[PDB]
C-alpha cells in the first residue's frame, strides 16, 4: 500500500478511512486547491481533512510548523497531534503489525 | 470543502 492516493476524492477518502483505525490517513490531491495536497485522517467518529499548504520557499505545512517534504511532515505528526481540537497522531500500522 | 486547519 501507500499513504498517497492522489486521485482519491474527498468522499472516497472518507469511505476508505471509516474502515480503518483512529489515526490512519491518506494523502490525496486537493479538489479545492488543485496543485496542493489534502490529508484525510480517521478520528474517533468520523474522518476530518487538513489542507497541506505551501510557503514562498516551497515548505509544506498544516498549522505553523514547516517541513521541507511531505515525508517529514508525516513523520512529525506521528509524534505530535495533527489536530488542535483532539489529540490524534498519524498511524499506518496496526498494533499487531 | 471544510478543512480543520482553514484559518484566515
Amino acid at each position: 500500500g501507500s499513504w498517497f492516493h492522489e486521485g482519491l476524492s474527498r468522499h472516497q477518502a472518507e469511505n476508505l478511512l471509516m474502515g480503518k483505525e483512529v489515526g490512519f490517513f491518506i494523502i490525496r490531491a486537493s479538489q479545492s486547491s488543485p496543485g496542493d495536497f489534502s490529508i484525510s485522517v480517521r478520528h474517533e467518529d468520523d474522518v476530518q481533512h487538513f489542507k497541506v499548504m505551501r510557503d514562498n520557499k516551497g515548505n509544506y505545512f498544516l498549522w505553523t510548523e514547516k517541513f521541507p517534504s511531505l515525508n517529514k511532515l508525516v513523520d512529525y505528526y506521528r509524534t505530535n497531534s495533527i489536530s488542535r481540537q483532539k489529540q490524534i497522531f498519524l498511524r499506518d500500522r496496526t498494533r499487531e503489525d | 470543502s471544510d478543512y480543520m486547519n482553514m484559518t484566515p
